Formats: C-alpha cells, structure tokens, sequence
C-alpha cells in the first residue's frame, strides 16, 4: 500500500526566437545537445496566476541548492529568452 | 416512512398478495420498511453485490474460524445502528452451543411510525368539492326545507304529548 | 484463597462480603477483596502467610456494646 | 481470531517482544469569538494520534514463525540471529515507503495510519536490547478498470509523446533504422502516405 | 505483479475504503437526530444530583457515568485593556470576558463495581460476567461518537452544572502501571452564543437562487434526457402545458 | 436439526413485581387463566373489540410503564345485556363460532332497545338469541358468543352464576406469576371479597368506581369506599366516569408495572391515558380526599394524577415497597441454607454460626435498597439519631428448649427508613419596605 | 446527447442510465422512493 | 488432502467451509443434502457466489480436527517421555520409582506437548461460569504405596492421568429479531 | 422521525434557552446599578482590621471572608529604554499595573 504523494517535473530549452509563424513554445523544448534540463526532486515553492485581460499571466518559481552546471547554463543566456 | 417493494416476510418473495386481491404492493408502515431493510442488510454478505463492494456483512471473519462470543455481537449490534431511525436495541441473548458449533442470538428493535407529508403520489384526495345543484331547484328553491320543517313540527307534536 | 483469586483472575467479579464479630470491642460489616498474595517460606519450623483483604468502608461499629445511643448525645460542641 | 489470517506473504504482521504503553488522542478546535447564534458548524476535527513504546531483546521468549520478525530465525540461537537487527531492517522499509499501516489494539482497530517518527537506542541499562518508539496519525485518503466503472477524465495540453520517430528529431537524435521483417507492404504506402520527418 | 495479485490489490481498496463508510455514515446520523442530549455526570451523583439522574430514559436523555474521577477543575479568565498616559504611567479601558475552560480526569475498569443500568455505557454489558462485557472498549465508540459529532454536552458537577461546552480534546493510556483499565482525561470549552408557527417566524433571506437542480432545464444544461410522464389522464394536460409552457428547445 | 443454510435469519415481530391478572367473564377458551403480549391475540380468540377484557388489555398495553404480558382469568358466563339508558348510529359487534364477525348497525329507548333485538334476529339466528325487556339480553346454544361495544352511550353488563370468592381460589392454583388483581363484577359484594383475598395472599388490589356516593358529604357514609375504610383493606381505589365501559384499570396498572419497587416512584403526578379529568367542583374533591377515593384531575394546562393513597390510609408506594421487602427477604435466606445443607453442612444454632446472617441480609435485600435510594441513610440532627439499618439475633441463651425441639428460629428483627417523596408546596412572603 | 447525433455516433456510460431511470422511478413514485443499496427495486433496475 | 497437510495439527484449523479446488459442486436438492447429512457423507457444495467444503465429520461423528488433534497429542507425549528417560539412562543415572522422582513428570509433560498446545490456541484455558469449573490441565501421578507389587517386578508405571480440554470452532450463525413499535 | 420527536426537540431547545435567560439577566441587573461595593478580606482581619470590617452591612458595602487563605503575593513592575540616553534625562521610565493574587479555601 502506498500514500498519496506529490509529483512534478521543470523543463528548461532554447532561447526563444520570434519569426514569420506562430509561435509554439513546445518545439523549444529540446537543447543543443538534445534531452534538456529536468530537475524533479528538488524542493519548490512556486506561484503562478491567470486572467483573462490585456497582461499575460505570469508565474514565479524557486528552487534550492541547485547544481553549478545548470546555474552556469542560465548565467549565459541571460541575454535571451528560454522556454 | 422509505418506500420500497414490499416482501413478504414468510417466503421472502414479492408480497403479490391473497388470492382474492392480488397484485404488487409498496411498503408504506415505517415498520415494514425497517424490516426489510434490516433483512437484506444482514442477508447480503459484505462484498458479493456488484455496483457496491462496500455493501453487506462480513460473515467470513467468523464463519469457519475460532472466534470470541464478545466480539461478534459487538459487530451484529453495531450493523443495526446505521439505519438512521433506529430508537434503541432492548435485549440480547446471545448463546453458543460448542457441540453443534452452531451459534443464535435473538433481540428487538424498537422504532416509532411518522406521518406522510403529502397524498399527492398515493391515491386519494382529502378534498371534498361541491356537487352541482339539480333541476330548477337553484332558481327557485328547494323542497326539503318543507320536508325538514314538517319533520320539525311532527317531532315537537310528538314531544309535549308525555310519552 | 488461592482458588478464589485464579477464578477472579479468569472472570472478573472480585468483590465478596467480609464481616467481623469482636469480642468486648468493636466490629467491622462490609463487602472486601483480596489484595497482595503472601510469600511462602519453607524453614524448619511451621511457617505464617499474610493475607492483606482490602475492604470498602472501614469505619468500625460499636454494636455489641450497650449504652452508646444515650452516652452520644451526652457529648456538647460548639 | 484475526492473527491467524495473516499469511507469510501479502499479509505481514509484526509483534514486538514487549509493549509498555499505549496512548491513543484526539483533537478538535472551535472559535475563540462569541457566535451569532443553531450556528453549530464552528468546529473541526483533526487527525488522531496514536504512540507507543517497546522492546525487541537478544533473549526472545515466543519466536511464534508468523511473526514477520521470525522469518528465519534459528531455532535453538536466537542471539546469533541478531533480531534486533532484523527488526530495524523492516522498520525503516515500511516508514520509507510510506505503507498505511493498520493497528489492532486492545480495544479498538485503526487504519490507514502512517508513520512521522521512530527513535531507537541502547542505554548502558537493559543491554542486548533495544527500546523502540513509534508514532502515527490519521490519514484522510479520497489503469486496468471496469470501462463500467470508468469515469470522464483530463489530462491538460499533450505535447509529443516519448521518443519517437518525430521526438528523435527534436533532440537531434538519428531515426531508428527499421527492423526488415517486411519491406515491400508498408513501404510503397508507409512514404507516401505518412512522408518522414524533414 | 500477477493476475492473482490484482485480486488482493482490490482487497485493500474495498476494506479500506469500507472502514471509513461505517464511521462515516454513523457521524452522519448525528447532527441529525435533534431530539438527542447527552449530559455526563461528573461528581454530585450521591449528593443532591441524584433527582437529575433519574430523569432519564436510555431513548433520548443519556447519561455518562465514570467508574471514578479523580480530579476536576473549573477556571474563567478575562482580558483588561490598558493605555499609556502622559504622566508616564498606565491607565485602564473597558476589559472582556473569555468563555470558560473545564477539565476533568477519570478511569473505566475493567472489573466494575456499580453497574448500574441506568447508566449508557452498561446498555448492554452483562451482570454476571463483567470482564468479558469489553466495557473499557465500549466507552471508547460511544465517547468518539460523541466527540466527532460536535454534540453540545452538558456537565451535572457538585458544586454547580454547565450548559453549552464542546470537548476540544481526550486521552486514552493502556499504561502497563495499571492495566485492566484505561485512564481517561478529557477537556472542554463554553460555546456561547424548516417547520415552526408562522406567527413566531420572522422575515428570512436565502440570497440569489439558481434554477432547481432536481427538475428540468438542469438536463438542458447538464445535457441529459428529460423524464417521459406516467400517461395517466393523458391527452388533458398535453393540450394544456404543450401551450402554456411549451417545451425546452 | 440439519440446517440447510450457512447463515439462517428471520425478520418478524412480537417476541411485587408487573404482570397484572385481570378476572373477566368469558368462554373463549377452557383454562383459568392464559397470558398475552397483545390485544391481537385476544382477537385470534374470539374477544370481540369494545368487550370488557378487551378495554382493559389494550388501556394497560399503552401506559408509559406497560407491563411486559398480561394475563385473562376466565369466569363462566350464563346471560349478557345492552343497557340503552341513554341514546343520541349505535354500532355493536358481535362474533359468534369465534369467526362470525356481524357487526350489527341500528340508528335513531325502547325503539332502538326492541329494534337492536329484531336486528340480531334477522341474522347467524341459528347460534345466538336476543330479546328486549329498556334493555335487551343476548344469550348463545354451546357456541362462543362476544359482544363488545362498538359506538354509542349503551354499556355492556355480563352476568355469571358463579362467584368471584370461589373462582379466585382456582385460579391460584394454575399459576401464581402475577401480583395486580382486578374484578370484573365491581358490585360492593364481589369487590369486598376480593380484597380478602389480595390479603391472605399478598397481592394488590385495583378497583374503579362509577358510584356518585363517592363525593358525597364526608358525613354520609355509604359508598365503598367507607367499607374498605372500616375495615382497613389495602386496596387502590378511585372514582371514574369511565370505570365502566373503558374499565380505566388497566391505565392506573400502565404507570407502574415497569418500575422496580425498590426505586420509592410516587404515583402522584404522573398522567394515565385513556381517563378522563374528574369535571367535580372544589368542594366536591374535597369529600372524596376524605374518602380516600383519588381522582384523575384536569391541572393547569394538563391532567394528572392525585395521589396513590390506598383505603387504609398509607401511600400506594409503601406497599409495593413492603411487598418487596418481603419477597427478597424471604427468598435470599432459603437460597443460602439450601447451599450449606446441600454441601452436607446445614447450619446450626450453635450461635456460632447463626451471626452470619448478618452479611446474608445485608447483601441482598438491604444494599440494593440503598443504591437504588429506597431505604434513607445518614444522621437526624433534631431528633439525634441516626438512620442506618440494624439487625439483632438472639443468642442460643435465650432460645426456649420448645423451639430446639421443632428446629425454629423466631424473634429475628430488622429495622429500615423509607425515602418520602414530595407533593405540595406552599409558598410564604411578605414585602416590607425600609424605612 | 449519446444516441444520433449531427457528428456520427456516441456511447453512453452506464452510470448515465442508471442516474436517469432512478430520475424516472423517483418520479413515479414522489421524492421518497428508495432507490439505493437496500432497495429491491434498486436491485432489480440496476441488474 | 491439499487443504490439511501444510497446516500443524495444533493449531485446531477446522476444514468447515475451506475451498478444494478440482471438486464440483454437489447438485442434489435440498432434501437429498439432508439425507447424505445423516449419513455423516460430507459433500462439496457451491455456495452463495461461490463453493466450499461443509463439514468434516468423520464416519463416526466427530468433527476431523479433532481426530487429528487426540493423534498428534499421542505421538509427541510418547517422544517426549521417552526422549527424557534415555537421557537419564545415558548418564548412568536411570529413573526409578522411589516416589522422590516420578513427580518430574509433571514438568516433562507440562513442557513439551501441553504448553505448545496452549500457545497455538488448540487448548482451552479459564475458567466457566455456569459449570463453575476450571479448563486448566491437570495431571495426576500414583505413589509408591499404591503399586502393586505384580508391577515392580515388571517394573511397570501404570495408571497416570491426564486432562485437556479443546477449542471449538464456529460452523453455523441463526440470527432472529423482531421489530416492535413504541405506543 | 415522528411529531413525537419534534415535541422534544422543543424542550431540548426551550429549556437550554431559558439558562441564559437566568445568568444573562442576572449580569444585567448587576451592572446598572453602581452603588453596591465589593470587598475582599484576605489576612488583615485580627490584627485592628476589625475597625472597618464592622462598617460592612449587608445591603451594599458586602464583604467576603475565605474559610482560610494560604498565599498572598503584591508585584509591581517597571520599564526602561534599553539603549544609551542622551543625558538629566529621567524620563526614561513607565509604570506598569500591579499585580496580586492569593490562595484560599
């Protein structure tokens, strides 16, 4: 028998580049070197509000004691938008 | 006052009714509905129906193994509380004979009778409508205010007279 | 004794009367129990066992003796 | 009566060479600011708590093989089995997996209770044993199914499913080469119809 | 896994799930039976109080009896406000009263010396075979009940009697000291504060309603089938509601 | 037996001290006395609804106190009548081969007396006659006849040659499980007689009264009541409209069969289904206090009871109480000498043996008296004693040498306080102003 | 909703059905009409 | 004899309702079951929403657990004094009828048969309050001076006595009640 | 459920609402009229208390003696900046309510 637990998953992709279609966040989800960065079983506190009005919706996220190479990864890239 | 098909407590099967009246019957006396709603609840054992597996009794725990006298009528007591009109249990004589291995305990229940809140789904009506006049009577009067006057008259001709 | 307390032991009843009549002195009327079994002791003499039997209400009652009714009103307080 | 309907294999039992105490709680709370008035609904309940303590000993009196514990324990040295060993061994595996455990006691029975805390020790006092403490509480728990059983579901936005023939793209990854068990059916139809990802 | 493994999956689903409906409907009974009062007899029972005890009739006025009670207290409290004044002293405002706390402690055993019918928890236990009647089980169900139901108790103390207190909390200790017996404490706190004549109801409100989720125009919204009528005196309403109300469409 | 099933239930119904023993007039089935659980079994033989036996069982069933199983004693009937010395539909019924139920109709005294007679006749005829003399008699032929009241102001009067002083003894004979006597006859002969009887044999008798001498002037001695007192019978009597036709002893009966004696329950205030308030002014109440003739009174905003005040003088619930005293008493001495003299040690007046008595009786009647507060305890600070039970045995010294030659013990004594209920208030004030 | 509809063909569950025939029995009978676990009449609809 | 072997005797496992796979299902009436019940011929019948054994009663009339039970207590009270008397024999030190040494016995037996019965629930123990009678074994041993002197030249025990008392299961359950209305 | 059960519920809720009736009123009444003082004499009393304890009458300077009383304890406090002054600066300080309890039977 088990208990009934939380579960999550947090995907990190390419920089987002804007063209001449729509846009789909979906297709940037896959990095240079293929499979991206998942973090699941880290301690998370997050908030994320929707609306329906002009402003997006827009959500906040902490994560604790992450490792130096995927802070690395986010030091670069501060220039650009990742999906 | 829960209404349900009504069984017939000898046989078990539908109360169809006598010969001279037969047909299909709903329980309506608080009384019968409890009974048989206390019937299948001890008859199903606990598991067996499908659509519900929390339903019936758990006769399995008992049955066939080493069991303590104390135990089980805590558990048969206990079923008869869930009916929520349910007043009290007013004894309980729970015996075991060791030889047969055969165990039978007998008590009652005590539960009150309510009223029906509406007739509108059951039969009759309580009213009493007025009946139309007949004839030419309306427009000009009715005979039987002579007739009771006369009856009247008679009666006290008849009391003065000692008798 | 012995017997007793292995059936109450099994059962569960416990309670039994006890009463004492004394002789020129005061006596006792209540319901007891039996409360710490003794400790044998085989030596070379014949040895003694001590039954403690707790008791309910242990208020002693001059019965017996005569000219107590009268003498207790006698008493004055205030 | 129910001890014995536990098997060696889905239904595990533990018994301890000794339990001393046994505490069994609960809690309600209610408004502390008077009511408008009957405005009964100002109360809740919470989770009840059960704790206990015991012992599992080098010396065992009843090594009864039902127990969980006895599974193979030697016979005639039951010091060499190094029980309490045993016993930590199991503890720690059902609190990790966080099993609902359920409790048969003197009066009445629990259920679906899960373990928060345990502390073990060995004193100086009582050696080659050791003294256990446990505590539970309460848990208010609300595929292969019948389609008669089945209910209307969701799950969100989907995006591509796995690693795919199209998903390998994505990450770069080369298309998985086709094992040729048949090559003259699917495949006049298979690249014309579904064409290949490019 | 295996077949036959599903078969004991689904043993654990059904017992489990089975537990929680028993306790579940059983508290569900209570905050519906308004004809129920429970009231426990702390102390007093041999001095004076004896006139209530006997008041009650094991149907609907049920009382609680305690083996013993060892100890039993009673304490009100008040808050007093306070402001600072120039004079670099402290002055006093309006103060307040907090309610009231009472506890009580007791024990049930399991080898009774007064059983006395009369009493709720002796319902049923047997006169010549005490030990084996579980009396020490038996009050656990019934003060749980009580509890969990968020009844409002009354006490019948000595010295005074309390109306309108909800128990907060209550402890059970099969300690090895004593055993054969449970010790009990438990505490409570004052929870100050449809038919019926017209002439004593007053004008009341229920806010904005919805249409009736137990009739049509629900099914329109809850995409379903509208119930076919039961025939009788046909061809008289049809003509009538298919005008004056028509149909959902 | 074999059973052929795992698990076999049946859902069904049905199935001093409390069963009371009512003495009717009837045929309906060969025994002295029978017991039932509900007025339905009465029907199953052959007692016709509004008949004597009828009233009584189905107004003792519905007491808030019911007593768990009556009992029907039977007295040969020879003759019945219809009494219709008052009239307005005056509905009787009457079952006859214990199945005819013929209910007769007759609406509108000698008119309605004469045309209930013709009505019976066009009838089964062949099983049953009547005739009309104001009132008219119905009469069988060996076949069970009934006849209850079903409407109207008639009242049924049944007639036996026999006698109540000689049945009583008979049906002690059959059985003897019920304490509550009540008569049928009701005539100042029949009941005088019976309340010997409840004497000798410790029983308690019942009895409702219709006479209007009753209330009459406390000078004039003439009713029943007045008998009783002179002779000094225990015997719970009261006036009632409805003594007869609804024969309302069976509601008094409801409101103490299930209460043990030893709880000390006065009968004051309680409420008794089925009476009627007594409509007498307040001088009228009065005389009849003085008679010991309690009555049902309407009271403020309801109806209750008076008071359980017996013929002799002493409250009703005294002597349960006593009768109670008794029994025990009696029966736990006996049940503990049997256990010695059938270990082989019978006891002995040795007067060391004799002082056991003392935990004997203080075990089984006298505890159980106090915990249930029937018997007071405690001290009496105006007259300085106390209030504890006492027991004294005589020693072996002061038995004459007459009574070691019969094996007798005698001169035993106890002693006992009873709890006294309360009844009356009267309230005393005065408002002075300072001044 | 589930029969023919203007986008081909659907499938109804069964707790549907069952919920609509109680509906209709309810109504036969008034709002007091037992319909679930104990009944007879429930152990005959829902087989 | 799939349902008995792997369960020890002791325990006092009835076989009333136990399922055996293979069987089918009894078809006769129910008058032909009571007929075969008399004739203690147990049958396999299937039962409500499923099938079990009914009971095992033997061609005498004993219940089988209780058979199996009277032979395993024969057999391990046999090895148990036989085990203790060689080792007595063994160290030079043989038994003998002194009557300073017959009372052992009431260990030996208490030890290995009788206390392994009552752990595993095949003994009763308490006490009765309607018999007023204990359910504590009990085991009776004869002195020297009651033996006769035949024996001794044989060098024959005879005559010990020993009482058990055994835990009945639960075959059958007949509820009955009756639902009165208050007036 | 039965009407017999509705003529109980009343009672239950009838007789539960005439106890406020009682001890709400009876604060009521208690506090429109100030001309009643309260007094407590805890100790004191036969060291020359006696000389205004027999000034009490029974109408509205009552007075409350304890069987006995065990402990009686007076408690003041102040308080003060916990950081440096800037110097003279006295003012510094607050009083605080005292406090006072006892013991009794």
């Amino acid at each position: 028998m088990r208990a009934m637990e939380r579960t999550y998953t947090l995907v990190i992709g390419r920089p987002v580049v804007i063209g001449e279609k729509p846009v789909n966040i979906e297709k940037f989800a896959n990095t240079s070197k293929g499979d991206a960065y998942e973090i699941k079983d880290l301690h998370i506190e997050f908030n994320v509000k929707k609306d329906n009005s002009k402003e997006p919706n827009k959500g906040y996220v902490t994560v604790y004691n992450l490792s130096d190479e995927v802070v690395n990864y986010l030091s670069v890239n501060q220039r650009e938008s990742l999906a | 006052q829960f209404k349900d098909l009504l069984l017939d407590p000898l046989t078990g099967d539908l109360d169809f009714g006598t010969p001279g009246d037969r047909g299909m019957r709903l329980a309506l006396t608080n009384q019968l509905s409890l009974r048989q709603r206390l019937y299948l609840r001890f008859a199903i054992w606990a598991g067996d129906w499908y659509f519900d597996e929390t339903f019936g009794f758990p006769y399995r725990t008992f049955v066939g193994k080493k069991t303590v006298k104390a135990v089980l009528d805590g558990r048969i007591k206990s079923e008869v509380r869930q009916e929520p009109d349910v007043l009290q249990i007013t004894d309980f004589q729970s015996t075991m004979d060791v030889v047969s291995r055969s165990y039978k305990c007998f008590f009652t229940v005590v539960t009150a009778e309510g009223e029906e809140i509406s007739l509108a789904f059951v039969g009759e009506d309580e009213y009493q409508y007025p009946t139309p006049p007949e004839s030419n009577v309306q427009l000009c009067g009715d005979e039987g205010v002579i007739i009771n006057f006369k009856n009247k008259l008679y009666y006290l001709i008849n009391f003065r007279l000692p008798k | 004794l012995a017997q007793w307390q292995r059936q109450a032991n099994v059962t569960g009843l416990i309670y039994l009367p006890v009463q004492v009549e004394g002789s020129q002195g005061l006596s006792l009327n209540t319901i007891g129990w039996i409360q710490k079994q003794p400790d044998l002791s085989y030596g070379t003499e014949v040895g003694q066992m001590d039954w403690e039997i707790g008791v309910l209400d242990a208020w002693l009652s001059p019965d017996q003796i005569q000219g107590i009714a009268a003498g207790i009103t006698g008493l004055l307080g205030l | 009566n129910e001890f014995e309907r536990k098997n060696r294999t889905d239904d595990l039992a533990i018994l301890f060479d000794s339990v001393t105490t046994h505490t069994y709680t609960k809690d309600y709370n209610k408004s502390s600011y008077a009511v408008e008035s009957k405005a009964s609904d100002h109360v809740t309940t919470q989770d009840g708590k059960f704790t206990f303590s015991g012992t599992v000993t080098d010396s065992p009196y009843l090594i009864d093989p039902r127990n969980m514990i006895d599974r193979d324990t030697d016979k005639e040295n039951p010091m060499l089995a190094r029980r309490p060993a045993k016993a930590i061994e199991i503890l720690e595996l059902i609190a990790d997996s966080h099993q609902l455990v359920t409790l048969v006691t003197e009066d009445n029975i629990l259920s679906n209770y899960v373990i928060t805390s345990f502390q073990v020790d060995r004193s100086s006092e009582a050696g080659s044993s050791i003294n256990v403490q446990v505590t539970l509480e309460e848990f208010r728990f609300k595929r292969t199914s019948d389609p008669k059983k089945a209910k209307n579901a969701n799950t969100g936005t989907k995006q591509t499913a796995e690693d795919g023939a199209v998903d390998d793209s994505a990450k770069q990854k080369r298309q998985t080469p086709y094992i040729g068990k048949n090559a003259e059916t699917k495949e006049r139809w298979e690249n014309a119809a579904i064409g290949t990802t490019d | 896994i295996s077949p036959a493994q599903q078969a004991q999956a689904d043993k654990r689903a059904r017992d489990a799930a089975a537990a929680k409906r028993k306790q579940d409907t059983e508290v569900s009974n209570a905050k519906s039976r308004e004809d129920i009062q429970y009231t426990m007899f702390v102390s007093g029972l041999r001095r004076g109080r004896l006139n209530e005890f006997e008041r009650k009739n094991r149907t609907d006025d049920l009382a609680i009896l305690f083996d013993s009670v060892t100890t039993h207290t009673y304490t009100k409290d008040y808050n007093k406000s306070s402001y600072a004044v120039e004079s670099k002293a402290k002055a006093s405002d309006h103060v307040t009263t907090q309610d009231g706390k009472f506890t009580f402690s007791g024990t049930v055993t399991d080898s009774p010396y007064l059983i006395d019918p009369r009493n709720m928890i002796d319902r049923d236990t047997d006169k010549e075979n005490p030990m084996l009647a579980r009396r020490p089980a038996k009050a656990i169900e019934i003060l749980e009940l009580i509890a969990d139901s968020h009844q409002l108790v009354t006490l019948v103390t000595e010295d005074n009697i309390l109306s309108n207190y909800v128990i907060t909390s209550f402890q059970v200790d099969r300690s090895s000291e004593a055993g054969s017996s449970i010790n009990v404490q438990v505490t409570l706190e004052e929870f100050r504060f449809r038919t019926s004549d017209p002439k004593k109801a007053k004008n009341a409100n229920t806010g904005t309603k919805q249409t009736a989720e137990d009739g049509a125009v629900d099914d329109s919204a809850k995409q379903k089938r509208q119930t076919p009528y039961i025939g009788k005196n046909a061809e008289t309403k049809e003509r009538w509601e298919n005008a004056a109300i028509g149909t959902t469409d | 037996e074999y059973q052929d099933k795992v698990v076999d239930v049946e859902v069904s119904l049905g199935t001093g001290f409390e069963t009371p023993m009512f003495l009717a007039m009837h045929g309906n089935f060969p025994e002295r006395i029978r017991f039932y659980v509900s007025t339905a079994g009465m029907v199953a033989d052959g007692f016709a609804v509004g008949s004597p036996a009828y009233q009584f069982a189905t107004n003792a069933f519905a007491g808030n106190f019911a007593p768990q199983r009556v009992a029907i004693g039977r007295m040969s009937i020879d003759s019945s009548k219809v009494d219709f010395t008052g009239t307005t539909e005056q509905v009787v019924v009457n079952i006859t081969l214990n199945k005819v139920v013929k209910a007769v109709k007759i609406n509108v005294p000698a008119q309605i007396a004469t045309a209930l007679a013709d009505a019976v006749t066009a009838d089964l005829t062949g099983k049953a006659t009547a005739v009309a003399t104001t009132y008219v008699t119905v009469t069988a032929s060996p076949n069970v006849v009934s006849v209850g009241k079903g409407a109207g102001v008639y009242k049924i009067v049944n007639e036996s040659s026999e006698t109540v002083a000689t049945v009583l003894p008979s049906v002690i004979a059959e059985n003897h499980n019920w304490y509550f006597l009540a008569t049928e006859a009701r005539s100042d002969a029949d009941i005088v007689a019976a309340a010997e009887f409840a004497k000798a044999n410790y029983k308690l008798h019942i009895y409702n009264s219709t006479d209007v001498d009753a209330y009459a002037p406390e000078n004039s001695a003439a009713s029943v009541f007045d008998t009783l007192k002179s002779l000094s019978y225990d015997s719970l009597g009261t006036s009632d409209a409805g003594a007869d036709v609804d024969f309302t002893e069976g509601s008094v009966i409801g409101a103490m069969a299930a209460n043990d004696p030893s709880y000390g329950d006065s009968l004051h205030l309680k409420t008794m289904p089925g009476m009627v308030p007594f409509a007498g002014s307040d001088t009228q109440r009065s005389n009849a206090w003085s008679r010991n003739a309690n009555i049902y009174r309407g009271l403020y905003g309801g109806g209750s009871y008076i008071e359980g005040k017996t013929s002799s003088g002493q409250y009703v619930d005294v002597i349960r109480f006593s009768h109670w005293v008794k029994f025990r008493m009696e029966e736990s001495v006996f049940a503990y000498m049997k256990r010695r003299s059938d270990m082989g040690l019978s006891m002995k007046m040795s007067d060391e043996d004799l002082p056991v008595l003392k935990s004997v009786l203080m075990n089984n009647p006298i505890n159980i008296g106090i915990r249930n507060g029937g018997i007071l305890t405690g001290y009496d600070t105006e007259n300085k004693v106390s209030y504890d039970p006492t027991i004294i045995i005589p020693k072996r010294a002061n038995i004459p040498t007459n009574d070691l030659a019969a094996r007798i013990l005698r001169d035993v004594k106890v002693e006992l306080v009873y709890n006294n209920s309360l009844h009356y208030v009267k309230i005393r004030a005065s408002v002075v102003l300072d001044r | 909703n589930y029969g023919l509809t203007g986008s081909g063909f659907n499938l109804p569950p069964m707790d549907d059905l069952v919920q609509e025939t109680k509906k209709t029995f309810k109504s036969a009978f008034g709002e007091d009409f037992n319909t679930e676990s104990n009944s007879v009449a429930d152990k005959l609809i829902q087989i």
